[PDB]
């Protein structure tokens, strides 16, 4: 027996993309690990549920050539809409032309192969042991909300329940 | 023109295949359950002719033991075999049989289990009973089936026999 992924590094982050050519083999059992702390298998004679603690991100490639601008959300996204309020957030990247940005971004493809460091002007980039034991020094720490800021994640949060709905279809 | 066969039913208790244990062996017991894959039948040697020898001894009886070869032990006297049994059929008497795999119902197995089953041999004219699907009543006769042990001058399996059988259940 080998689970893959969701049980592989579990109580850690699961990387995707092609998120949406998962097909349904995936789907349906992610689906099921956004209410996480599960995975159930019923094939065979196992009928365990094993933990995937795994956490959760995924690159979606929206369906083809790109995502249209006029066009409503979801209508790029292939997956359930089930499935979009399942994630907390998520960060759509438009690739859209512009003279200005374009120009340094060529510019920062040309520095390759010209170089090899590309990045000066200035930044020291923060190396991942020092700052993995930091990150591994926050996890402890456990904040506990005070009720002041507890009720403010409250009120803000009506009218948020409100444009989102006020903005109606 | 004579061989009786015997029969015993309305058994103390029906008894599971997960009940089953070595304990049980040449003793009767009662279980039912769903028929798997009747296969057709075919002649159970009982008692052989075969003979000689060397070069006639024409010994008939017996040789009914389970593999079943052979005659041509302790011949004739004198034929002194040995040699060839050699296989006279015709004056042996046969019967029946037909080997029918019985599954655990599935009312009673607890899922998740994947039903444990082994096989029901049919000997005595109770072959051919019975009709798949259906569950049964049938006499014990643990017993045993060759292919851990050796006997040093081997592998064996639990193998269910009834005398008698009823279609009930």
């Amino acid at each position: 027996l080998e689970g893959g992924a969701l049980v592989l590094a579990d109580n850690g982050i699961c990387c995707i993309d092609e998120f949406d050519k998962m097909d349904e083999s995936d789907r349906t059992a992610i689906h099921e690990v956004m209410e996480q702390q599960t995975i159930s298998i019923s094939k065979a004679g196992i009928n365990t549920t094993l933990n995937a603690r795994t956490s959760i991100l995924a690159a979606a490639n929206p369906l083809y050539g790109r995502y249209n601008p006029r066009l409503s959300p979801l209508d790029n996204i292939n997956l359930p809409a089930a499935l979009l309020s399942r994630f907390d957030i998520l960060f759509l990247m438009l690739d859209i032309p512009s003279r200005d940005d374009d120009e340094k971004l060529a510019e920062h493809v040309t520095y390759v192969h010209m170089h090899n460091k590309q990045p000066d002007l200035d930044f020291t980039p923060v190396e991942p042991s020092k700052m993995r034991e930091y990150i591994a020094y926050a996890k402890t720490k456990r904040p506990v909300m005070s009720e002041a800021v507890n009720d403010y994640v409250v009120q803000a949060y009506i009218r948020l329940r409100q444009d989102s709905k006020r903005e109606m279809d | 023109e004579r061989v009786f066969q015997i029969s015993f039913f309305n058994l103390p208790t029906v008894h599971r295949i997960r009940d089953i244990r070595s304990e049980k062996i040449g003793s009767l017991l009662s279980i039912s359950g769903t028929v798997t894959r009747t296969s057709e039948v075919r002649p159970e040697l009982y008692k052989a002719s075969f003979t000689c020898d060397m070069c006639r001894a024409i010994v008939d009886n017996v040789e009914q033991s389970f593999k079943y070869t052979e005659p041509t032990f302790c011949p004739n006297p004198s034929c002194e075999n040995r040699a060839f049994w050699t296989l006279n059929v015709t004056r042996s008497r046969f019967l029946d049989w037909q080997k029918v795999r019985i599954q655990e119902n599935a009312n009673e197995i607890p899922t998740g289990s994947m039903p444990r089953t082994l096989d029901v041999i049919l000997r005595g004219d109770s072959v051919e009973r019975a009709k798949p699907g259906d569950r049964c009543k049938f006499t014990g006769v643990e017993i045993v089936v060759p292919d851990k042990p050796s006997s040093t001058l081997l592998t064996y399996k639990i193998s269910f026999l009834a005398c008698h059988v009823i279609s009930i259940g």
